[PDB]
RNA sequence: UCGGAUUUCCAACGGGGCCUUUCCUUCUGGCUAACCUUGAGUCCUUGUGGCUCUUGGCGAACCAG
C-alpha cells in the first residue's frame, strides 16, 4: 500500500521509499502498529559536496510526535536500505505572505505561520533529536550571515557524520549560510 | 582587558557570575530524586523548596524550607534531577 | 619566532624554585591576575614560573635591540637590588643607578646626572617610581620586576617574581644577564651554563 | 527607564573605543540597530561583529577596529525633507570630505549620500565619522 | 591627503598606536617605541633586524602596555603560552 | 525601579535556554493539566499552583510541559475568578491596612503606606479597566473593599 | 568622423518585471491578439511552415459598471 501512506501524488522515490516503509512494517509486529496510520506528504531529493545525496522527507504537522517516538529506529532502517541518502524529516508548515500597506482582508495571521517560526521550527527537526541549545549569528565584515548554531553533548554521533548535509539542506531551503559547533 | 573574548568566557569565571549577570542568563538551581528509606520511593524535589515536600505515604518532611535551599530531613538518600 | 633551544632549563627551574621566585604577593592587582598560577590557602599566590622565564627571554631579546650597550641603564633604591644592579651592570656594559634616584636626570640637558638612555630597567617600581615618572616624559621604554601587587603604570614588559627575598631578586638579575650574555655571543653555547655563581648578585653584609 | 537603545548601544561603542578597548556587550538589540552597524560596517568604522540570542531581545558583541572617532544618535528623531540634509551635514560632520549622518528612509536606512543617489528623504537617527 | 595632480601634500604621515591604533602625535613623549630584536639559529640576535612595536602615551599611562605587548608578542610568534585571549 | 519606594533591588527567577520539555521529566500533559484542575478545585491561586508543581510533582514551568498557561487552563475551565490575583491580595492588604487604622488612629505611617497601596490599587485597576478584563462599572471604594473581601 | 556622433567591452550607480510556499481580488456585459474544433485560400525547400477567415471554448491583456 505505496500509494496508501503516499498521499494522492505518486513518484519514483516516494514509491521506493513507501515500498521500503511498507517492508518495514512488515519485520515488525509494533513498528507496523505505529507506522501503518503514519503517512508522509512527499521528499526531496538534494546532492551534498561529499559525493552523496540527502533526502527531506515532508511530513505533515499533527502526526510528528508519534514519528518522534520512533525517528531513531526508521531512520537507522533507511539508511540501513537506501545507502548514500542521509534521511531527513521536515514538516510542511506553511508561511503566510506578510501584509503589505493595500492589504484587503485577511485575519490576524499566527507567529507560528511567520517565515522566521517556520525556519526555527526547520533547524529544531534538522538536528533532532538533539537539542539547539544556542544560536549565535556572526556578520561578517562585507554583510554576510554566518548563523552558527551550537549542539548538544547527549547524541552527537548520530548527527557528527550529517552536518555537511544539513548545511547544504539550509543553504538550499532558503539560501541562508550556517555553521554548527558543539562546545567543548 | 583591552582584548578579550566575551563570546567565549573560560567556564571557571563564568560559573562565578550573578545568575541574571551571565553571557545568556539562566538558573542555578537543579532537582533531586529523594529517597527515604521508609518507603523506598523516588520522590522528585526542587533544590530550593518553598514548601515542606513530605513523603507520599508517611508523614514525613523531606525538606525544610530555610532561605535559599531546603534542608533535607536526615537519613534521606538523593541523586540529581 | 623562537627555537625550542630557548626552552625553560630544567636547571634554571630548580634555580627559581630554590630562590622562592614562585611566591607571589598576598593581594594581586587586576593587571598580573595573568601572573599567578594559583592561591595557595595562607594567602600566597604562585607564579607561572615559565611565563616569567619567557618574559625574562623577551626581556634579553629587546636589551639586545639597543646598539651601543651604555644606554641601557639598570635602576634600584632596593638595597639588595643595588649589589644586584652593580654586579648586572658590571657583567653586561650597561650603567647602573644604584640607591637614590637623582630627580631630572633624563631631563636638565646641563646638569652633571644629565643621562641620555634608550631603556631603563627597574627593580622595583614602588620604591624606584620616580625614575618610571622620569622616563615617562623623554620616551624611554621601562622593564620592570613586577611583584604581583606592584603597579603597572607606565611600564613596558614586566617580569613576574618577588621582591622581597633576596634570592629571588639577585636570581633574576643573574639570569636577565647570563641570558642577554648568550644573546650577544660572548657566550657562544648554549648548553654552558654562566660560570660566575649567582652568588656574585646576592646581597651581603659583615 | 530605558526609552532609547541606539542611543544607549552608541554610549557604550563610544565609551569603549575612548578607553581604546577592542569589543563592546551591547545589551538589548533592534533590527534598527543591526541596520545602523551594518551602515557602520559598510564603510568600515568597525570590523566584524555578532548576534546572540537569549530568546528575549538579544546581545551584540561588537569588534571594534580604531576606526571611530565619534559616533551618535539625534534623539527627538527628526523630520527632513532633501535640502534640510545640508544643513546637518552643515552642522554635525567634521568637514564636507566624509562623515556620515544617517536617515531612516521609507526605501531603509542608510547614510546621507545614498539617500542624495536614492534620491529620498525621512527621519534622521544619528551620525558617524 | 593630495592634489588633483595626485600627488601627496602632508608634512608628514603619523605613526599610529599598535594597541588602540590611535595617531601617536609629534608631541606624545609618554608614548613608546619598542624594538625586539630578531633571534639567529644559534640564539644570536641581528644586529640592524628588528620587530617593532608602538604602544601610545594613554596606552602605556593607563597600566596596559605590559599586557597589551604580550598580546602582539604571543600574536606576532615571541611569546607562547602567557596571553590567553579568554579571561 | 521599585514605585513607592527607592530600592534597586533585582532578585528574581531566572528562564533556562531550552524551550521544550525536560528530558528527565516523564509524565503526561493531561496528568499535569488534571493535577492542576484538582488543585484548582481544592481552591489555589495560579502562584500557589506553579509553586507545589515545582517543589512536589517535579513539574517544572506550565508553559515548559504544556502549552497553555495556568490561568489559560483555569480559564478554559471556567475556574477563573471573579477578579485577577495580584489585584485581590492588593485589595487584601489594604483592607488590613484600613482595620488597622480604624483601630489605631495616629499611625501616621500607616496611612502613608495605605495611600501608597491605594495608588497602586488604582494604576492596576486602570490597567485591568483598559483591557476589558473587568468591567467599566468596577470601582475601589472603602466599603465596596470592605465588601470584596470579607 | 567631417568640436561632438553611437555600437562592443568594462566597472559602477540607482530602477522595473519575475521565480524561489508570496501581491490587487472578483462578477456581469462589450474590444484586440494567442492556443484549440472546423474547413478554405496567398507566398516559398513537398508543410498543422509563415500570411488570412469560418461556429463553439481556455489563458494573458483593453474598458465599463
Amino acid at each position: 500500500p505505496q500509494a496508501k501512506i503516499l498521499s494522492q501524488a505518486p513518484t519514483e522515490l516516494e514509491l521506493q521509499v513507501a515500498q521500503a516503509f511498507v517492508e518495514l512494517e512488515n519485520s515488525s509486529p509494533e513498528l507496523k502498529a505505529e507506522l501503518r496510520p503514519l503517512q508522509f506528504k512527499s521528499i526531496r531529493e538534494i546532492d551534498v559536496a561529499g559525493g552523496k545525496k540527502a533526502l527531506a522527507i515532508f511530513v505533515p504537522v499533527p502526526s510528528l510526535a508519534g514519528f518522534h517516538k520512533v525517528q531513531t529506529k526508521l531512520t537507522r532502517e533507511l539508511e540501513k536500505k537506501f545507502q548514500d541518502r542521509h534521511v531527513i524529516f521536515l514538516a510542511e508548515r506553511r508561511i503566510l505572505p506578510k501584509p503589505s500597506r493595500t492589504s484587503r482582508q485577511v485575519q490576524k495571521r499566527p507567529r507560528s505561520r511567520t517565515l522566521t517560526a517556520v525556519h526555527d521550527k526547520i533547524l529544531e527537526d534538522l538536528v533532532f533529536p538533539t537539542e539547539i541549545v544556542g544560536k549565535r549569528v556572526r556578520y561578517l565584515v562585507g554583510g554576510n550571515k554566518i548563523q552558527k548554531v551550537l549542539l548538544d553533548s547527549k547524541d552527537v554521533q548520530q548527527i557528527d557524520y550529517k552536518l555537511e548535509s544539513f548545511q547544504a539542506v539550509y543553504n538550499k531551503l532558503t539560501g541562508k549560510q550556517i555553521v554548527f559547533e558543539i562546545p567543548s | 582587558v583591552l582584548v578579550q573574548d566575551l563570546l567565549h568566557p573560560t567556564a571557571a569565571s563564568e560559573a562565578r557570575k550573578h545568575k541574571l549577570k551571565t553571557l545568556v542568563q539562566g538558573p542555578r538551581s537543579y532537582f533531586l530524586d529523594v529517597k527515604c528509606p521508609g518507603c523506598l520511593n523516588i520522590t522528585t524535589v526542587f533544590s530550593h523548596a518553598q514548601t515542606a515536600v513530605t513523603c507520599e505515604s508517611c508523614s514525613t518532611i523531606l525538606c525544610t524550607p530555610t532561605g535559599g535551599k531546603a534542608k533535607l530531613s536526615e537519613g534521606t538518600s538523593f541523586r540529581r534531577k | 619566532s623562537l627555537p625550542a633551544t630557548f626552552d625553560l632549563t630544567p636547571e634554571d627551574a630548580q634555580l627559581l624554585l630554590a630562590a622562592n621566585t614562585h611566591l607571589g604577593a598576598r593581594n594581586v592587582q587586576v593587571h598580573q591576575e595573568p601572573y599567578v598560577f594559583n592561591a595557595r590557602p595562607d594567602g600566597v599566590h604562585v607564579i607561572n614560573v615559565g611565563k616569567t622565564w619567557e618574559k625574562l627571554v623577551l626581556a634579553a631579546r629587546i636589551i639586545a635591540a639597543i646598539p651601543n650597550p651604555e644606554d641601557v641603564v639598570a635602576i634600584s633604591s632596593r638595597t639588595f637590588g643595588q649589589r644586584a644592579v652593580l654586579k648586572f651592570a658590571a657583567h653586561t656594559g650597561a650603567t647602573p643607578i644604584a640607591g637614590r634616584f637623582t630627580p631630572g636626570s633624563f631631563t636638565n640637558y646641563i646638569t652633571r646626572s644629565f643621562k641620555e638612555p634608550r631603556l631603563v630597567i627597574v627593580t622595583d617600581p614602588r620604591s624606584d617610581a620616580q625614575a618610571i615618572k622620569e622616563a615617562s616624559y623623554v620616551n624611554i621604554p621601562v622593564i620592570a620586576l613586577t611583584d604581583l601587587d606592584s603597579p603597572s603604570e607606565f611600564v613596558d614588559v614586566a617580569i613576574p617574581c618577588n621582591n622581597r627575598g633576596k634570592h629571588s631578586i639577585g636570581l633574576i638579575w643573574y639570569l636577565l644577564a647570563r641570558e642577554v650574555l648568550r644573546l650577544r655571543g660572548a657566550l657562544v653555547d648554549r648548553t654552558q651554563p654562566w660560570s660566575i655563581m649567582p652568588d656574585l648578585y646576592f646581597y651581603r653584609f659583615p | 527607564t530605558r526609552s532609547s537603545v541606539l542611543a544607549d548601544a552608541l554610549n557604550a561603542i563610544n565609551n569603549a573605543e575612548k578607553t581604546g578597548k577592542r569589543q563592546v556587550l551591547i545589551r538589548p538589540s533592534s533590527k534598527v540597530i543591526i541596520k545602523f552597524l551594518q551602515v557602520m560596517q559598510k564603510h568600515g568604522y568597525i570590523g566584524e561583529f555578532e548576534y546572540i540570542d537569549d530568546h528575549r531581545s538579544g546581545k551584540i558583541v561588537v569588534q571594534l577596529n580604531g576606526r571611530l572617532n565619534k559616533c551618535g544618535v539625534i534623539s527627538p528623531r527628526f523630520n527632513v525633507k532633501i535640502g534640510d540634509i545640508e544643513k546637518w551635514t552643515a552642522n554635525l560632520l567634521p568637514a564636507r570630505q566624509f562623515g556620515y549622518v544617517i536617515l531612516t528612509t521609507s526605501a531603509g536606512i542608510m547614510d546621507h549620500e545614498e539617500a542624495r543617489r536614492k534620491h529620498v528623504s525621512g527621519k534622521i537617527l544619528g551620525f558617524v565619522y | 591627503m593630495e592634489n588633483d595632480k595626485g600627488q601627496l601634500v602632508e608634512l608628514y604621515v603619523p605613526r599610529k598606536c599598535s594597541a588602540t591604533n590611535r595617531i601617536i602625535k609629534a608631541d606624545d613623549h609618554a608614548s613608546v617605541q619598542i624594538n625586539v630584536a630578531k633571534v639567529d639559529e644559534e640564539g644570536r640576535a641581528i644586529p640592524g633586524e628588528y620587530v617593532t612595536y608602538a604602544l601610545s602615551g594613554y596606552v602605556r599611562s593607563r597600566g596596559e602596555s605590559d599586557d597589551s605587548l604580550n598580546r602582539l608578542a604571543q600574536n606576532d610568534g615571541l611569546l607562547k603560552n602567557v596571553w590567553s585571549y579568554s579571561r | 525601579g521599585r514605585m513607592h519606594s527607592a530600592g534597586k533591588g533585582i532578585s528574581s527567577s531566572a528562564i533556562p535556554y531550552s524551550r521544550n520539555a525536560p528530558a528527565w521529566f516523564k509524565l503526561s500533559s493531561e496528568s499535569v493539566i488534571e493535577q492542576i484542575v484538582k488543585y484548582a478545585r481544592k481552591g489555589l491561586t495560579p502562584s500557589q499552583i506553579g509553586v507545589l508543581l515545582r517543589d512536589a510533582h517535579g513539574v517544572t514551568q506550565a508553559r515548559v510541559i504544556t502549552g497553555n498557561k495556568i490561568m489559560r487552563i483555569l480559564k478554559s475551565n471556567g475556574l477563573a475568578p471573579e477578579i485577577p490575583e495580584d489585584l485581590y491580595y492588593l485589595i487584601k492588604k489594604a483592607v488590613s491596612v484600613r482595620k488597622h487604622l480604624e483601630r489605631n488612629r495616629k499611625d501616621k505611617d500607616a496611612k502613608f503606606r495605605l495611600i501608597l497601596i491605594e495608588s497602586r490599587i488604582h494604576r492596576l485597576a486602570r490597567y485591568y479597566r483598559t483591557v476589558a478584563v473587568l468591567p467599566p462599572n468596577w470601582k475601589y471604594e472603602s466599603a465596596t473593599a470592605s465588601a470584596l473581601v470579607n
